[PDB]
């Protein structure tokens, strides 16, 4: 549900993700690194299915972070695509793509790929 | 140390 | 920079993307599918680097569409991650991930991967 | 026919 | 090491993978599904780094299975790319791409993506 | 079918691929890198569907190169997964994954993803 | 039931 | 300069 998704989630690396889910499908919030730290904080925006299917199917969702804030600029951006599964131990299972801004000659190896699982613990 | 990775 | 990303774009399958780049790094607009049609329009939201490394590097960016509107719901969401490259013929080159909501037993096959190039019109 | 594909 | 890789490995779905690693870099063996079963068995072939780096860096490796045998033909093929990490609890961490043979109109969604961890237990 | 896949092919970056398709589904040959050169040749091994679904569907296939030979060792391996499409201008369309051996702390960024199209010569 | 997936 | 890339 939207308020199921709404909260503070942690991944297996220590990163914290804080999200608000709106009734019509909007996703907004903050991402921060270095298992805390002061301005290791970046802005995120996304979308999710606000009307999921009614057997035990997960809720599809996705979001983007560009890696620039008032203190740093890493000239890159990441997108995460996955689904939410509720219950007693709610989870968000994802895969992600990280693209860096490059020169033409370095375009062939601009993008990394990976996977993250987020929980509330 | 890219901000998506661990403490570095 | 914001100005150059703002406009109407099209990919090789004949889809339409309409976008505005804001001064704080924000992206907003509309994605249109099956060769236009009246409303097979969906909302998109994303982020880009607003102070790019400049000499001849691309600008990193990304966005999400959740495939639900007032007429249809496909219970899935796609994320595109890539770079903007200016010039006389401006281009966006991307890689994308599409995830569908599934039951536990079918989660191993929930995600498709691919690539699109967009031309500004 | 998914809306990201061609007329399918 | 080659004989570190040599053995029987199991993934999180119950699939069994049996491999022989040769001294010069060759990888050969059998893959089978349905947590056992009779001819759920398919042939695999691959390559690995036979001379890894000397700090605690993993050994890079990859392999292919085409899904046809004497009893079935699913007209598809999967490749796995990852690295081996030894010690007391040795593991193989991978990501995979599955491509199906399609008609031109279905080429846009021919490929799925995922990740698998294999252990000896 | 085997005959049509056998031959010399080239991609958009100027790399060479030389391959033989055997009757049991096997693939063997050589990959050449930086615009030919004498030995920047590496061994490849793969698998294809030898009894394709035929009307106008592609043939599914895949292969691996580990980047070590008698002159260099890059401590990495790439896998390509895609389809063969016959005609007057035959093509192989692929997506690929490249993994490098890393230490634990850097495993989150070990894999690059991309795409290549090959033309028969 | 594709042979890479679970019992089906 | 990785051998999968162009002369780099």
């Amino acid at each position: 549900a939207e308020a199921g998704i709404t909260g503070t989630w942690y991944n297996q690396l220590g990163s914290t993700f804080i999200v608000t889910a709106g009734a019509d499908g909007a996703l907004t919030g903050t991402y921060e690194s270095a298992v805390g730290n002061a301005e290791s904080r970046y802005v995120l925006t996304g979308r999710y299915d606000s009307a999921p299917a009614t057997d035990g199917s997960g809720t599809a969702l996705g979001w983007t972070v560009a890696w620039k804030n008032n203190y740093r600029n890493a000239h890159s951006a990441t997108t995460w695509s996955g689904q939410y599964v509720g219950g007693a131990e709610a989870r968000i299972n994802t895969q992600w793509l990280l693209t860096s801004g490059t020169t033409e000659a370095n375009a062939w190896k601009s993008t990394l790929v990976g996977h993250d699982t987020f929980t509330k613990v | 140390c890219h901000p998506q990775g661990p403490p570095c």
